[PDB]
C-alpha cells in the first residue's frame, strides 16, 4: 500500500495550485478519502472529504470556496486545486483513505505529505489535558481527551479516535471507536471513556513511543483534532 | 438520525445494489442448457464440433453463439452413479439435449428407461426435451448387412408400418427408413402418454460428425419459448 | 460366512437395545403444562439474489449472516440494519452449501465442482480474495462445517467426509463407511465428535481426533435431509423424506421420539433447535414451515410467505431470531 | 333535470366497482415486483390512470347535473375537458407501448431481453407522459374551445370552432392506435394458428375480438360525434339519450381495462384469485 | 483375489467393536432432557415472548 503526493513548492498571494495523490497497491475505488493539513508549529486540521464514487463531497468552511476535490479511478489519482492562495495556507498536506461499513477502521493509512509555502459556529471541539508529559521508560503513563458534547450514540458507539505522530514522521492510527486496537498496533495501548471524558493508558513505555498523540471524533461532519500531548523521554 | 458513518455504509449498499442490477442484466439474456448421454454416443464429438466451431473437476461449460445469441452446455464429469440428489440444480433451464445411439439395439431398453426416468420426475416438469438420435450411419450398415437385424430384441417389429408422414430423402433402400421411424415412434410414445401441455419432445436426426446441430438447437428453443408466450396470453 | 456373523451381531445389538428401555418419553413427560399457541411474525425480508437461495449461516455476532445462491453469488447481510457489507462472485454457478468462521474472518463455499473454496475476508487491499481451494473430492460438496481458523471438515456426495487443514492444502484425516451420499453435518458443542446423514437412512458418530465411528442410528424409512444437535449434546433430531422427524440420544443408543401428522405428505429439508431446546423448527417442501413441541411432540406453531420450497433455515446463537430462505429466492426472519 | 339526476345516479355504480377491482389489481402488482420483468410498469401506469381519472373527474362530472351550481365561468369547462383529454391521451399511449411489446415478446422470442433493458422502458414511459402532456394542452391556451350547454347539462367540447383540432384528436384517438393494433395483432394470429396446426397435426380469434371490439366500443362513438358536429349541430338535433349513452360508454374504460390487461393473464389471474379466496 | 470378502470383513469388525458400550435406562435420558428443559427456561426469546423494548428487530 503507497500513497504519495506530488505538487507544492513557492507560491506568491493570489495565485493557484494542484496537488496529486497517486495510489498503489489496493482497491483504490472502494475507499473514501480526505485531505489534512498541518501548520508548521500547530496541529493538524481536515480539510476536503471525497467518497466512493464521488456521490457525496464534503469541504471545511474556511475553504468552502477556494479548494476543490476531484478523483481519476481508472487512473488511480486523487485531485486538490487551490485558488487564492492567502498566507494561512502555508501547511504540509497529508492523503489519508477511509472505508465504511459494519466492523471497519477509518483512517488506517496516512502518506508522507508534501510542503506548500505561500509569501507575504455551532461544532464540537476538543480539548486536550497537557501539553507536555515528563515520564521515564519502563513506567506507565496516562493521557486524557475531554469534549463539548456526549459522542455517544443512540445505537451504542462512540466515535472517538487516537493518532500517535513520531518526530519527524507521519501520523498512524492507534486507537479507534475509543475500545479497539488497530491492525498492526502493540497490545500495550489501550484506551477508555465515559462519554465525555477519554484516557489512553500505555502500560510498560518502551523507546519508540516518542512523540505526539492526539485524539479526534467523527460524531458529525465538521472534523476538530485539537492540540496534542507531548511525550519526551 | 443516522450517524455520520451509517450513511456511507447506506450508499456502500446502494452500490453494490447497482452493480447487482447489471449482473440481472447481463444474466437474464443467456440461455443454459443441460446436456446428457451415456458412453456409447457420440456426445463428446457433438461438444468438439460446436467448441471448435482440474483432476477431478466435476461439471465443464461450453459456450456457443448463433445469431448472436449466447448458449451455455454443461455437462457432468467426475459424478457417481446415482443423480437423483443433484438433477435438482437444473430445474429452471432452457432445455435437456438427450443424445441417444440408435447404432444398436443391444442397449437400447436401458436409454429408453432412461428417458422414462427424466420424463416423468417432480422438479423437471414444464422442463423440454431435445433428442439426438445420433450416430444413424452405422445403422444403415447394420441393416443392410443382415448379421445382426431387428428380429427379437424387440417382438412388435415385423407387424409396423412406415407413417403416412415421412421424408426420406436420403437413402438407398426403403428399408432403413422403416427402423429409424421404429425407433422414432419408441421414444415419441413415453412422452405421448404422460402429461402433457407443459413440456414436449422435439426428435431429430443427427450424425455425430454433421454441419447443422446448432442451428437445430436456435429453432426448438425459439418454438419453447414461443410456445410458452403464446400459452400464458390463452392464445394457446 | 460372514453375512451370518454379521446378523448375528445386529440381532446382539438390537436385543440388548430392546433390554435398556424401560418407559417412554410421552408417559414421563405426560404431567406437565403445554407450550401454548406459538405467533410469530416476519421483521425483515432481504433481497438481491438473483436465483434460488441454497443455504445461509449465522455469525457468532448474530448480526451478520451469509447466503448463497445459484447464480453464482455470495451476500453478506446486516441483519439489523439490512444493509449489504459483501457480495462475492463465485467461479462456479452450481454452489449447494457456505459456512462462516467462528473468528469471523473466512467463509467457505462449494458445489458441483468438488472444490472447497476459502476466501479471506480481513485483506490490506479493501476486498475479498480466494485464499485457498480444497480439491481431492470426487463428487459434489453437499456441507462444510469450519474450526479454529485452520480446520475444516467436509461432506461430499462420494460418501465420504474429510478433515482437512486450510494451511497446507492437504486433507489430514477421511471418514468413510456411508453406502449413499452424505446429505448434512453438525457439530459436537465440545468439537470433539460429530455426526453426519447419508442417503441410505442412517445416521453416524465420528470421533475427530481418533478418526473412526463410534454409533449409527437407523431409524428412517429414506433419505436424511438435514441434521443437528440438542443444545446439551446429548440427542440429535433428523430430518428424512418420509415427512418425519426422529428424536436420538447417544446415552441410551435409541430414538426417543418422532414427529409426525397425518396431513403432512411432502419431504422435510431443514431442521433446527430453540436456545433452550424447548421448540423444533423444520422446513417443508409445501412452502411451508412448522414449529413443534420437543417433549409432548405436539404441533405448536407454523409460519408463511414464502411462495416456493423452503431451503435453508437457522436459529440465532442468542435466540433471539430466526432465519428462512426458500426457493423464490427471499430471505424472513423472525421472532 | 330528472333525466340528468338518472345518468349521474347510474354513472356512480360503474366507478365504484371499477375502484374496487383497480385497487385489488394494484395490491397484487405491487405486492411483488418481480412478477412480470418489464410489462408490470406499463401494467402499473395504466392501472394509476385509471383511478386517477375517477377520482379526480368524476366528481365534478356528477356534480354538474345539480342545477344549484348549473351557472358558471366559462374558463371553468376548459380546464376539467383538458384533464379528461389528459387522461385519456395517457392511457390510449400506454395501451399503445402494451401492445407493441406483446408484438415483440411473442415474435423474436430469443432476443428479446436484449431489445427490452430497464432503461428503454423508463424512457418509453417518460415518452408516453410528455406527448400525452403535449397533446391535452391546447385547448386552455388557443385553438379549440369548451363551453356549456342549456339543454343536457353537461358541459362539453365545440369541436366546430376549429377543425384541426378536431382532425388531430381522431388522428389520435382512433386512426394511429387502431392500425398498430391491427399489424400487431394479425402476426401474432398467424404465430398461433401455425402452432396450432403444428401441435394437433379459433381459440385465438375471440381474444384479440374482443381486444379490439372493446376498444372500439370505448372509443368509437365519441370520436364519431365529434367528426359529425362539424357538419350539422347536436345541441337541438342528437336525442338526450343518444347523448347519454354516448357519455356511458367514455367511462366504461375504466372498467374494462383491468378486466382486458389484468385479469386476462395468467399469472395475474391466479395471485388475484389466491389472495382473494385467502382473505374470504 | 476378490473384493466382496474384504468388505464383508471389516463391516463385521466395525460392528463387533460397536456394541460394546455402556448404555443407561430410557427413563433417565428423558429425566435429564426435562430437567435441562427445565433449568433453561427463562433464557429464550423465542419461547416466552420478550416485550417489544429489548429485543432489536422491532
Ligand atoms: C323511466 C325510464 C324510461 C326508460 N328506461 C328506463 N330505465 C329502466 S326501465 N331500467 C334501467 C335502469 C338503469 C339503467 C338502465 C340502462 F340504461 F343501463 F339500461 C336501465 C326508465
Ligand atoms: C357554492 C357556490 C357559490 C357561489 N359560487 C360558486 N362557484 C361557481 S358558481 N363557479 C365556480 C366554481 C369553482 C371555481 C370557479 C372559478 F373561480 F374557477 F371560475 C367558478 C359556488
Amino acid at each position: 500500500v503507497q500513497l504519495v503526493e506530488s505538487g507544492g513548492g513557492l507560491v506568491q498571494p493570489g495565485g493557484s495550485r494542484k496537488l496529486s495523490c497517486s495510489a498503489s497497491g489496493f482497491a483504490f475505488s472502494s475507499f473514501g478519502m480526505h485531505w489534512v493539513r498541518q501548520a508548521p508549529e500547530k496541529g493538524l486540521e481536515w480539510v476536503a472529504y471525497i467518497s466512493s464514487g464521488s456521490g457525496t463531497i464534503y469541504y471545511a468552511d474556511t475553504v468552502k470556496g477556494r479548494f476543490t476535490i476531484s478523483r481519476d479511478d481508472p487512473k488511480n489519482t486523487l485531485f486538490l486545486q487551490m485558488t487564492s492562495l492567502r498566507s494561512e495556507d502555508t501547511a504540509m498536506y497529508y492523503c489519508v483513505r477511509s472505508i465504511y461499513y459494519y466492523g471497519s477502521s477509518p483512517f488506517d493509512f496516512w502518506g508522507q505529505g508534501t510542503t506548500l509555502t505561500v509569501s507575504a459556529s455551532a461544532d464540537i471541539v476538543m480539548t486536550q489535558a497537557t501539553s507536555s508529559v515528563p515520564v521515564t521508560p519502563g513506567e506507565s503513563v496516562s493521557i486524557s481527551c475531554r469534549s463539548s458534547k456526549s459522542l455517544l450514540h443512540s445505537n451504542g458507539n462512540t466515535y472517538l479516535y487516537w493518532f500517535l505522530q513520531r518526530p519527524g514522521q507521519s501520523p498512524q492510527l492507534l486507537i479507534y471507536r475509543m475500545s479497539n486496537l488497530a491492525s498492526g498496533v502493540p497490545d500495550r495501548f489501550s484506551g477508555s471513556g465515559s462519554g465525555t471524558a477519554f484516557t489512553l493508558t500505555i502500560s510498560r513505555l518502551e523507546a519508540e513511543d516518542v512523540g505526539v498523540y492526539y485524539c479526534m471524533q467523527h460524531l458529525e461532519y465538521p472534523l476538530t483534532f485539537g492540540a496534542g500531548t507531548k511525550l519526551e523521554l | 438520525t443516522l450517524s455520520a458513518e451509517d450513511k456511507a455504509a447506506v450508499e456502500r449498499s446502494k452500490m453494490i445494489e447497482k452493480q447487482l442490477q447489471k449482473d440481472k442484466q447481463v444474466y437474464r439474456a443467456t440461455h443454459r442448457l443441460l446436456l446428457l448421454g451415456a458412453d456409447n454416443s457420440g456426445k463428446s464429438t457433438i461438444v468438439k464440433q460446436m467448441r471448435i466451431y482440474v483432476k477431478t473437476s466435476g461439471i465443464f461449460e461450453t459456450k456457443f453463439q448463433v445469431d448472436k445469441v449466447n448458449f451455455h452446455m454443461f455437462d457432468v464429469g467426475a459424478q457417481r452413479d446415482e443423480r437423483r440428489k443433484w438433477i435438482q440444480c437444473f430445474n429452471d433451464v432452457t432445455a435437456i439435449i438427450f443424445v441417444v445411439d440408435s447404432s444398436d439395439y443391444n442397449r437400447l431398453q436401458e436409454a429408453l428407461n432412461d428417458f422414462k426416468s427424466i420424463w416423468n420426475n417432480r422438479w423437471l416438469r414444464t422442463i423440454s426435451v431435445i433428442l439426438f438420435l445420433n450416430k444413424q450411419d452405422l445403422l444403415a450398415e447394420k441393416v443392410l448387412a443382415g448379421k445382426s437385424k431387428i428380429e427379437d430384441y424387440f417382438p412388435e417389429f415385423a407387424r409396423y408400418t412406415t407413417p403416412e408422414d415421412a421424408t426420406p430423402e436420403p437413402g438407398e433402400d426403403p428399408r432403413v427408413t422403416r427402423a429409424k421411424y421404429f425407433i422414432r415412434d419408441e421414444f415419441l410414445r413415453i412422452s405421448t402418454a404422460s402429461g402433457d401441455g407443459r413440456h414436449y419432445c422435439y426428435p431429430h436426426f443427427t450424425c455425430s460428425v454433421d454441419t447443422e446441430n446448432a442451428r437445430r438447437i436456435f429453432n426448438d428453443c425459439r418454438d419453447i419459448i414461443q410456445r410458452m408466450h403464446l400459452r400464458q396470453y390463452e392464445l394457446l | 460366512q460372514l453375512r451370518q456373523e454379521a446378523e448375528q451381531l445386529k440381532n446382539q445389538i438390537r436385543d440388548a437395545r430392546k433390554a435398556c428401555a424401560d418407559a417412554t418419553l410421552s408417559q414421563i413427560t405426560n404431567n406437565i403444562d403445554p407450550v401454548g399457541r406459538i405467533q410469530m411474525r416476519t421483521r425483515r425480508t432481504l433481497r438481491g439474489h438473483l436465483a434460488k437461495i441454497y443455504a445461509m449461516h449465522w455469525g457468532t455476532d448474530s448480526r451478520l449472516l451469509v447466503s448463497a445462491s445459484q447464480d453464482g453469488k455470495l451476500i453478506i447481510w446486516d441483519s439489523y440494519t439490512t444493509n449489504k457489507v459483501h457480495a462475492i462472485p463465485l467461479r462456479s454457478s452450481w454452489v449447494m452449501t457456505c459456512a462462516y468462521a467462528p473468528s469471523g474472518n473466512y467463509v467457505a463455499c462449494g458445489g458441483l465442482d468438488n472444490i472447497c473454496s476459502i476466501y479471506n475476508l480481513k485483506t490490506r487491499e479493501g476486498n475479498v480474495r480466494v485464499s485457498r481451494e480444497l480439491a481431492g473430492h470426487t463428487g459434489y460438496l453437499s456441507c462444510c462445517r469450519f474450526l479454529d481458523d485452520n480446520q475444516i471438515v467436509t461432506s461430499s456426495g462420494d460418501t465420504t467426509c474429510a478433515l482437512w487443514d486450510i494451511e497446507t492444502g492437504q486433507q489430514t484425516t477421511t471418514f468413510t463407511g456411508h453406502t449413499g451420499d452424505v446429505m448434512s453435518l453438525s457439530l459436537a458443542p465440545d468439537t470433539r465428535l460429530f455426526v453426519s446423514g447419508a442417503c441410505d437412512a442412517s445416521a453416524k458418530l465420528w470421533d475427530v481426533r481418533e478418526g473412526m465411528c463410534r454409533q449409527t442410528f437407523t431409524g428412517h424409512e429414506s433419505d436424511i435431509n438435514a441434521i443437528c444437535f440438542f443444545p446439551n449434546g446429548n440427542a440429535f433430531a433428523t430430518g428424512s423424506d418420509d415427512a418425519t422427524c426422529r428424536l436420538f440420544d447417544l446415552r441410551a443408543d435409541q430414538e426417543l421420539m418422532t414427529y409426525s401428522h397425518d396431513n403432512i405428505i411432502c419431504g422435510i429439508t431443514s431442521v433446527s433447535f430453540s436456545k433452550s431446546g424447548r421448540l423444533l423448527l423444520a422446513g417443508y417442501d409445501d412452502f411451508n414451515c412448522n414449529v413443534w413441541d420437543a417433549l409432548k411432540a405436539d404441533r405448536a406453531g407454523v409460519l408463511a410467505g414464502h411462495d416456493n420450497r423452503v431451503s435453508c433455515l437457522g436459529v440465532t446463537d442468542d435466540g433471539m431470531a430466526v432465519a428462512t430462505g426458500s426457493w423464490d429466492s427471499f430471505l424472513k426472519i423472525w421472532n | 333535470l330528472a333525466h340528468g339526476i338518472i345518468r349521474s345516479t347510474v354513472l356512480v355504480i360503474f366507478l365504484a366497482a371499477s375502484f374496487v377491482g383497480n385497487i385489488v389489481l394494484a395490491l397484487v402488482l405491487q405486492r411483488k415486483p418481480q412478477l412480470l420483468q418489464v410489462t408490470n410498469r406499463f401494467i402499473f401506469n395504466l392501472l394509476v390512470t385509471d383511478l386517477l381519472q375517477i377520482s379526480l373527474v368524476a366528481p365534478w362530472v356528477v356534480a354538474t347535473s345539480v342545477p344549484l351550481f348549473w351557472p358558471l365561468n366559462s374558463h371553468f369547462c376548459t380546464a376539467l375537458v383538458s384533464l379528461t383529454h389528459l387522461f385519456a391521451f395517457a392511457s390510449v399511449n400506454t395501451i399503445v407501448v402494451v401492445s407493441v411489446d406483446r408484438y415483440l415478446s411473442i415474435i423474436h422470442p430469443l432476443s428479446y431481453p436484449s431489445k427490452m433493458t430497464q432503461r428503454r422502458g423508463y424512457l418509453l414511459l417518460y415518452g408516453t407522459w410528455i406527448v400525452a402532456i403535449l397533446q391535452s394542452t391546447p385547448p386552455l391556451y388557443g385553438w379549440g374551445q369548451a363551453a356549456f350547454d342549456e339543454r343536457n347539462a353537461l358541459c362539453s367540447m365545440i369541436w366546430g370552432a376549429s377543425p384541426s383540432y378536431t382532425i388531430l384528436s381522431v388522428v389520435s384517438f382512433i386512426v394511429i392506435p387502431l392500425i398498430v393494433m391491427i399489424a400487431c395483432y394479425s402476426v401474432v394470429f398467424c404465430a398461433a394458428r401455425r402452432q396450432h396446426a403444428l401441435l394437433y397435426n379459433c381459440k385465438a380469434a375471440k381474444v384479440i375480438f374482443i381486444i379490439i371490439f372493446s376498444y372500439v366500443l370505448s372509443l368509437g362513438p365519441y370520436c364519431f360525434l365529434a367528426v359529425l358536429a362539424v357538419w350539422v349541430d347536436v345541441e337541438t338535433q342528437v336525442p338526450q339519450w343518444v347523448i347519454t349513452i354516448i357519455i356511458w360508454l367514455f367511462f366504461l374504460q375504466c372498467c374494462i381495462h383491468p378486466y382486458v390487461y389484468g385479469y386476462m393473464h395468467k399469472t395475474i389471474k391466479k395471485e388475484i384469485q389466491d389472495m382473494l379466496k385467502k382473505f374470504f | 483375489n476378490t473384493a466382496s470378502i474384504a468388505q464383508a470383513r471389516k463391516l463385521v469388525e466395525q460392528l463387533k467393536m460397536e456394541a460394546n458400550i455402556d448404555r443407561i435406562k430410557v427413563s433417565k435420558a428423558a429425566a435429564d432432557l426435562m430437567a435441562y428443559c427445565e433449568a433453561h427456561a427463562k433464557e429464550d426469546p423465542l419461547l416466552t415472548p420478550v416485550p417489544a423494548s429489548e429485543n432489536p428487530f422491532r
